[PDB]
DNA sequence: ATGCATGCATGCATGCA
DNA sequence: CATGCATGCATGCATGCAT
């Protein structure tokens, strides 16, 4: 029974070789032996391991000529049992606190979480070793043969639960005799112990009661993820699949729904032989960051520097969204401060103004406006696109739901929710149903939603910017009715906007060449024709847009008294059209707003702290143009 | 083809015309029927017959029986002006049996 | 210990009146004077105190024990005060009673989908709204047994959760084995309740929905918190393991979480009192005004200008607008209630519908009188349904039970409700109000329950016209797009039209710039007013006076002796105009209604829609004669 | 489906039908690997179930070591373990060839291995497997039922998709030499885009 | 001026947990 | 099996255009 099997492993060697690099490796002294000096000191809670770094220690240990072991390689196969063997030696070279404070299994004692991080791509062509570990795979790829292992996986979260506390070692005391006994927990369910086990109690007739003791136990941080499969990976004709994912640690609230995302982790196992898998998570990486992310490191500061220092930003970076569309200056002038937006505002009352901007873009079939959504929804980090037919708007909002892993029932958000933040680019925005529409009006204006159904009565939060893209009411312009009727917005509903764009396709034998010419091109060789324009990769325009978001300008005099002249000036030339009905509607004080608003996004992008008159004087020169195809 | 309420069983039940053979269907609010009814009441009348196709039941049920029915005019008043075919709902295919 | 009990002991627009004198002696002494046995405890005062600067520290972390070592401390001082003096009253009824101390004002916490494992057993405070209450919980102290040989009976008594069962009787003569009983009627308990918290937005980061908290209250805070009201709780962490069966014993891993309830605070600066009329039959319920506040009151109260500047106070952030904010203010106070023995019964709440053009701060200000009100729930027309505004009926995820629920027009009992989108609004969704507009009441005949609900609020409700924009080429009645039943409920109907103007388009787009000059920018600050609003709500109810009378019968004759192309008087109209005029009187703190008071109805009411300006033949509104003023 | 009966029990048979149901592969146990630090040796044990070989074997007292004969305590070693995917599927009567009006007949098929996912639900299947039985229809226990049978299934070791009209699979031949030869001379002819366009219906 | 056709909005049927 | 929410299908009503 129990036979016995030879392997070439040695748990003995590969401790060495752990303690060897774990107070040996630098890059100041050893590099981990600060990191343990400040978990000592209390400033930190936890502990990363780079397998470059291994592998780097491992290559010169090798130059030196002394044979040693494939560390990395036995970590990734086998990493499930290497996470003690690190703890252990971490146990065992701790130093004591240089500054102040103000038998049992050996977890109690710790306070610290281990994790591992998978090895680069590039250290690994820098030394020839091929990479398991940093290879993305689809939840489809993921089959019996990696349990075990250190893989990572690439998709998209769906379903995030709530952070709850879970029992690694009870602790319990008697009152009888005094002793401490201690259980060890390794399951979803346990049974406690019951009777004391202690010399005392053993050799008494009279064994006493054992009480559980909260403070005493220790409880660890519990999270749960759902991952799918991005569109990407699915094959010819399939449905895609999802995968189960475990956060202990300080790794908790790392994972939010709708992000797209690279998880590393080991692949572990769970009446049958037949068996649940799951992955515990060790390292996250989000492929955009987050604009509430941002710090001014010396790199970064590096990289905007070129931006700020080469004339033309404001076009540089208007060119640069979708460069494989001709045309639409303006357009993608409009769109570039969409992303910006202006500056919200409190006035210390009870009163709040928003500071996104909205943008609508109606115009005749072909005229590329679906696919500037699209782009749109890329290079922003948190975008959502939706169609307006796929749409319930209950499917826009929020529903109600309950959670598997913990018993709470939740209530679900819908794309508006997903997109806090962020772009909710909505296309077809004239053939979804008016009632599912004026669920929009509240997002647009107060930035939240409320919902009074049964069950739940509420409130949420959308501090999302609308990108809207719509077609006359038949097909193509018709210049005969009015402007407003071929339209089929209502009144409200067109206010609630700030920039309207009307892109109609009037054809002309001299400027249809050059279009066929850019598409062509575009064709032939796979990119955009012009030779003197480098667009700014989409990264480096994310940063500096993240940099620009900081700033928070404000306005003068000279502005305000030129302001209100334009503000006048508008809403008395508006009403003769207006009743003329050749017109757009009438202005309200929401023009004002939004040409503030307008103003102060073009100041930010400069990266100033007051708003010159030259970006009123761009701002109205925006909404001016707006129209100014309807003047043809 | 419906479940029983107390043998937990399915049960293969014809309407009144299939469970009237042989005897006489007494019918009141003729003119408030839905589209369902009055297709059974015309394949009744046409064949004396009713078809089934049902959660693999395909048959056939005797449906022969006289039928007496009771209605209403349009709007709740007889107009002598006009031929009987417009005071009533029902149209001439059911009417001319 | 005994360093707890010793400084805890010492420590129980600069002004001096009474700042010095002992804070906690005088309470101290009404305390054991009018028998009361609880003492509310600031924990900033022991901030403030130098010598009791850790025990907050310690309270912040062991909360339990320092909690029963303040009790015991009180205990003495009351016991050494009482001695020392030799007072006159008997020291012997003292020692039957119990007492208690109710920490408040602990540091303030983040969120508690923020906390983290090693917060357990830790002192914390909420803020959040009540949904739900369990009824009256019994839960056991001690535990009676009885001898089934012999009728022997003992008494035991719990510890952490568990009870002992004598396994031999404890009388020398009778020792039989196994032979107690437990008698379950003849035992000792105490109450439990628990209760749900939804917190409030203090803080919530991107794309998280709402989080719903049990919190759980013993013993004297039971059915103190209703299904409406806005509160602070502070309270323990505590953390517990949960049996997966009724019958096996295999604990699940994952742990619950609640928080033990040892204060809760109801009032708040910034809103108004509870409405003191529905809680008659039934812990701080309201402020309490000192005499110097009173003074200042009356003081306001005989100013020239207190209509107004009572009325411009009010959303102090919006450009003009008076008759709308005199009308809001109005609907504040609302008009006395009325309790009728021999006929019916009448209340006085005032319903406003504020129909115009876009962009007229219509969501401005129903969103202000969201903020500076106690109950109310601000709910738009698209996401509603007839029950999620009335009641349903739901199933508990802790219990698997049936229980009847209250809604979003329940919920804001005593206050105002607020809706927008008013005419984007099922009209099936629309009618349950019908029955709430005029009756103040709730029928409901479902599976299972036939009850009647007394649902007593006012509406506030603001509507689009059809076609958005407003044209005066129509009838007003055909602008509007209700029918008449539903419009004659309404008090007020405001007309909010644009107009293109240079001087007042000049002055608006100066006062909405004036806000981006700084990131940060007469008005009575909203303490003072929602205290003058409470004090008049509470304490003034005038009375109809024969003078009052006259006047009220001749302005509704009047309106009467003016088809279909406008809003025709109905009886409504009257009753409409008593309420206004006594909520007028109301304001003024005057008891008594008076002539200028109906006065100042009628105007009201014919300014709201624009009569002055209308013609009386076509009904069509005249641009020219409609003035911003 | 419709025609398999009991004469044809423990034959090798081939069915074709419509996969109408297919489940979640997972993975299933079939050696178990422990380290042993006190002595610093490696043990491991084997497992097996009915339906893993055709003949037939003694159940045996399937159980995970906890400890060793010593005494030592053993931990898992989840990386030197042996794991086997598995899924289990369901074929019907294609609506084609199953009479009209009359509820259909299914069969379940279970596979394994290299086997385990070449099919999604609504396709058109064709399955060579043994027809087996398996359990006991009460015959074991002293007084169980009257009214039941043994439970029967396919192990499959062929699957083959069948291409249809209006069905998610797509058809492919098999070029030969031959083929490829006559292709590329027929693509020489300057009328090819009318021979290839006269010749459509 | 009347009739027919098309589009929209109101209702019901399903499906659910 | 009743209650109440979200999807999807069906019908009847109103408006516009053409004869
Ligand atoms: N200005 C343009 N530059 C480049 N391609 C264009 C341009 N206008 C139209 N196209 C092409 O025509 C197609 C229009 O598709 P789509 O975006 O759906 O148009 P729309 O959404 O306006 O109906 C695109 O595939 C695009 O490549
Ligand atoms: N009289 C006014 N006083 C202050 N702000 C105003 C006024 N009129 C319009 N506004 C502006 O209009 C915006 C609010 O419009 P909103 O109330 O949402 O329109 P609607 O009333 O149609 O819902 C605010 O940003 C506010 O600054
Ligand atoms: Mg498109
Ligand atoms: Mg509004
Ligand atoms: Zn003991
Ligand atoms: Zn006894």
């Amino acid at each position: 029974a129990l036979p016995s099997i030879q392997l070439p492993v040695d748990y003995n060697n590969l401790f060495n070789e752990i303690t060897d690099f774990l107070v040996t490796f630098k890059q100041k002294g050893p590099k981990y032996m600060a990191m343990l000096q400040k978990v000592a000191n209390r400033e930190l809670n936890s502990v990363i391991i780079d397998l470059d770094d291994i592998l780097q220690y491992q290559n010169e240990k090798f130059l030196q000529g002394t044979q040693a072991d494939d560390l990395v390689s036995a970590i990734q196969q086998n990493a499930n049992h290497f996470t003690e063997l690190f703890c252990r030696a971490i146990d065992n070279n701790m130093p004591l606190p240089t500054k102040e404070i103000d038998l049992f299994p050996p977890n109690l004692t710790r306070r610290y979480f281990l994790y591992f991080k998978p090895l680069s791509q590039n250290c690994a062509r820098r030394y020839r070793k091929k990479a398991i570990s940093s290879k993305p795979l689809s939840v489809r790829q993921i089959k019996g043969d990696f349990l075990g292992q250190l893989i990572t996986v690439r998709g998209i979260i769906t379903r995030v639960s709530d952070v709850k506390p879970a029992v690694e070692v009870i602790a319990y005391t008697c009152d009888q005799c005094g002793y401490e006994v201690f259980q060890e927990v390794n399951s979803r369910t346990f049974t406690p112990l019951s009777e004391c086990t202690s010399e005392e109690c053993s050799q008494n007739q009279t064994k006493g009661q054992l009480f559980m003791s909260t403070r005493a136990s220790k409880f660890s941080a519990f999270q749960e993820c759902k991952i799918q499969e991005l569109s990407q990976q699915v094959p010819v004709g399939h449905i895609p699949r999802s995968l189960n994912i475990h956060v202990n640690g300080t790794l908790v609230r790392s994972l939010s729904p709708g992000d797209i995302v690279d998880v590393t982790g080991i692949f572990l196992p769970a009446a049958g032989l037949l068996t649940e898998t799951y992955l515990e998570a060790q390292f996250v990486r989000q492929h955009k960051k987050k604009f509430a992310s941002f710090s001014l490191t010396s790199d970064v500061e590096e990289r905007v520097m070129e931006l700020i220092t080469s004339g033309d930003v404001y076009n540089r970076l208007a060119k640069s969204i979708a460069p494989e569309i001709y045309g639409n200056l303006d357009v993608k002038k409009a769109l570039l401060l969409l992303l910006v937006g202006g500056v919200d505002k409190r006035v210390g009352d009870g009163m709040k103004i928003r500071g996104d901007i909205n943008v609508c873009l109606m115009g005749d079939p072909g005229v590329a406006k679906s696919q500037l959504l699209k782009a749109i929804c890329k290079i922003s980090p948190r975008g959502v696109y939706t169609t307006g037919k796929g749409s319930s708007g209950v499917g826009l909002t929020a529903a109600v739901m309950k959670d598997p892993v913990t018993d709470e029932m939740i209530l679900e958000g819908g794309a508006l929710v997903l997109a806090d933040n962020g772009i909710c680019c909505i296309d077809e925005f004239d053939k979804m149903d008016e009632s599912d529409r004026t669920a929009i009006h509240e997002v647009m204006e107060q930035q939240t939603i409320s919902i009074s159904k049964a069950g739940i009565n509420t409130t949420l939060n959308a501090r999302t910017s609308i990108l809207a893209a719509a077609n006359p009411l038949y097909g193509r312009y018709n210049p005969r009715l009015s402007p407003l009727d071929n339209i089929n917005l209502p009144a409200a509903l067109l206010s609630r906007f700030d920039i309207l764009f009307l892109m109609l396709d009037i054809p002309s034998r001299d400027d249809d060449e050059k279009l066929a010419e850019h598409v062509t091109y575009v064709h032939m060789h796979n990119k955009q024709p012009d030779l003197d324009f480098t667009p700014v990769e989409p990264s480096k325009m994310r940063e500096y847009i993240a940099y620009a978001k900081t700033k928070r300008p404000v306005m003068s005099e000279a502005v305000n008294d030129y302001v209100v002249q334009a503000y006048i000036r508008l809403r008395q030339d508006s009403k003769r059209e207006m009743d003329s009905k050749f017109s757009f509607g009438q202005a309200t004080p929401r023009t004002l707003l939004g040409i503030i608003r307008l103003s102060q996004a073009l100041a930010k992008l400069r990266l100033a702290d007051m708003v010159d008159i030259d970006d009123v004087e761009e701002a109205l020169r925006l909404v001016r143009v707006s129209k100014e195809s309807l003047y043809q | 083809v419906r479940k029983d309420p107390i043998t937990k069983e399915w049960t293969l039940e014809g309407g009144a015309l299939v469970l009237a053979d042989k005897g006489v269907c007494l019918i009141d609010e003729f003119d408030k029927m839905n589209d369902q009814d009055r297709t059974s009441i015309h394949e009744a009348m046409e064949q004396q017959s009713i078809s089934i196709s049902k959660a693999g039941i395909v048959t056939t049920l005797q449906a022969r029986c006289s039928i007496i029915a009771a209605a209403n005019p349009n709007g709740g008043r007889y107009n002598s002006t006009l031929p009987l075919a417009q005071n009533v709902s029902l149209t001439e295919p059911i009417l001319s049996r | 210990i005994q360093e707890c009990t010793t400084n805890f002991r010492n420590f129980l627009f600069i002004n001096n009146t009474t700042d010095e004198e002992l804070y906690y002696i005088k309470q101290l002494n009404e305390m054991r004077e009018l028998g009361t046995s609880n003492l509310n405890l600031d924990a900033r005062n022991l901030l403030a105190y130098k010598q009791t600067e850790d025990l907050y520290h310690q309270l912040l972390n062991y909360p339990q024990e320092v909690i029963s070592i303040m009790d015991q401390t009180i205990k003495d001082c009351m016991v050494s005060l009482i001695v020392d003096n030799n007072l006159d009253y008997d020291l012997d009824e003292i020692e039957t009673k119990f007492y208690k101390v109710r920490p408040y004002n602990v540091g303030s916490c983040k969120g508690m989908r923020e906390l983290n494992p090693n917060d357990i057993d830790k002192l914390i405070n909420l803020k959040g709204l009540v949904l739900r209450s369990t009824p009256v919980i019994p839960d056991m102290k001690v535990a009676f047994f009885k001898c089934n040989v012999c009728d022997h009976t003992m008494a035991v008594e719990i510890d952490r959760g568990v009870i002992q069962e004598p396994a031999r009787c404890e009388r020398i003569d009778c020792n039989e084995p196994n032979s107690m009983s437990l008698i379950h009627n003849r035992c000792s308990f105490a109450d439990k309740q628990v209760i749900k918290l939804q917190e409030t937005p203090d803080f919530v980061p991107d794309g998280q929905t709402p989080h719903s908290i049990s919190l759980c209250v013993y013993d004297e805070l039971v059915d103190s918190c209703r299904a409406g009201d806005r509160i602070e709780v502070t309270g323990t962490f505590r953390s517990i393991p949960i049996r997966a069966n009724s019958r096996q014993r295999v604990l699940k891993s994952l742990y619950k979480t609640y928080v033990d309830v040892v204060h809760v605070k109801k009032v708040s600066d910034k809103r108004l009192d509870v409405d003191t009329s529905t809680i008659e039959q039934e812990v701080e319920e309201v402020r309490q005004i000192t005499d110097q506040d009173l003074a200042k009151i009356r003081e306001v109260a005989a100013r020239e200008d207190l209509y107004s500047l009572l009325a411009r106070s009010i959303a102090p952030s919006i450009y003009e607008l008076e008759d709308v904010k005199k009308g809001i203010l109005l609907q504040l106070f609302g008009g006395t209630n009325k309790t009728f023995t021999k006929g019916g019964r009448y209340r006085g709440d005032i319903n406003i519908l504020l129909c115009g053009d876009p962009s007229t701060s219509k969501s401005q200000i129903l969103q202000y009188v969201h903020k500076i009100t106690p109950r109310g729930v601000y709910t738009s027309g698209k996401g509603s349904s007839a029950v999620g505004l009335t009641a349903y009926i739901t199933r508990d995820v802790d219990t698997k039970q049936l229980v009847l629920e209250s809604g979003a027009l329940v919920l804001s009992d005593g206050g105002v409700c607020c809706i927008d989108e008013f005419d984007k609004m099922s009209d099936s969704t629309r009618s349950v109000l019908h029955e709430v507009m005029e009756q103040q009441t709730i029928s409901i005949a479902k599976a299972g329950i036939i009850t009647t609900l007394n649902a007593r609020s006012s509406i506030l409700a603001s509507a689009n016209p059809i076609g958005s924009r407003y044209n005066p080429n129509l009838p007003v009645t055909e602008n509007i797009d209700l029918p008449p039943p539903l419009l004659s409920r309404f008090d007020l109907v405001y007309l909010v039209l644009d107009k293109v103007d240079e001087k007042n388009d000049r002055e608006l787009a100066k006062h909405l710039t004036n806000l981006y000059l700084e990131d940060k920018p007469d008005v009575l600050p909203v303490e003072f007013l929602t205290m003058y609003i409470s004090y008049a709500k509470e304490h003034i109810h005038p009375i109809i006076t024969e003078a009052a009378k006259t006047e009220l019968v001749r302005a509704y004759v009047g309106m009467r002796k003016m088809d279909e192309k406008r809003i025709t008087a109905t009886t409504r109209q009257l009753e409409s105009m008593i309420r206004l005029a006594e909520a007028h009187a109301k304001m003024k703190l005057k008891n008594v209604v008076e002539l200028e008071d109906v006065q100042e109805a009628v105007r009201l009411i014919r300014s709201a829609i624009k009569d002055y300006a209308t013609d009386p033949k076509t009904g069509k509104i005249d641009m020219n004669l409609v003035q911003t003023g | 489906p419709r025609t398999l009966t009991a004469q044809h029990l423990n034959k090798l048979v081939s069915v074709e039908g419509i996969v109408t149901k297919t489940s979640l592969v997972r993975p299933k146990l079939i050696r178990s690997v422990h380290y042993a630090a006190k002595t610093g040796r490696f043990h491991y044990r084997d497992y097996t179930d009915a339906t893993t070989t055709l003949t037939t074997r003694i159940p045996t007292p399937a159980i995970y070591p906890t400890e060793d004969t010593e005494g030592n305590k053993l931990t898992t070693e989840y990386g030197y373990s042996t794991f086997i995917d598995h899924q289990r599927i369901t074929v019907q009567e294609m609506p084609e060839m199953a009479p009209a009006g009359q509820l259909p007949r299914s069969i379940d098929v279970i596979l394994d291995d290299d086997l385990v996912d070449k099919t999604k639900p609504g396709d058109r299947v064709n399955v060579v497997g043994v027809f087996k039985s398996l359990g006991a229809g009460g015959m074991n226990q002293s007084n169980s039922n009257t009214l039941i049978g043994f439970k029967t299934l396919i192990l499959g070791n062929t699957v083959y998709p069948l291409h249809a009209r209006s069905t998610g699979v797509a058809a492919r031949q098999m070029l030969t030499d031959f083929d490829i030869r006559n292709i590329n001379k027929l693509s020489k002819k300057k009328d090819i885009f009318d021979i290839l366009s006269q010749s459509l219906a």
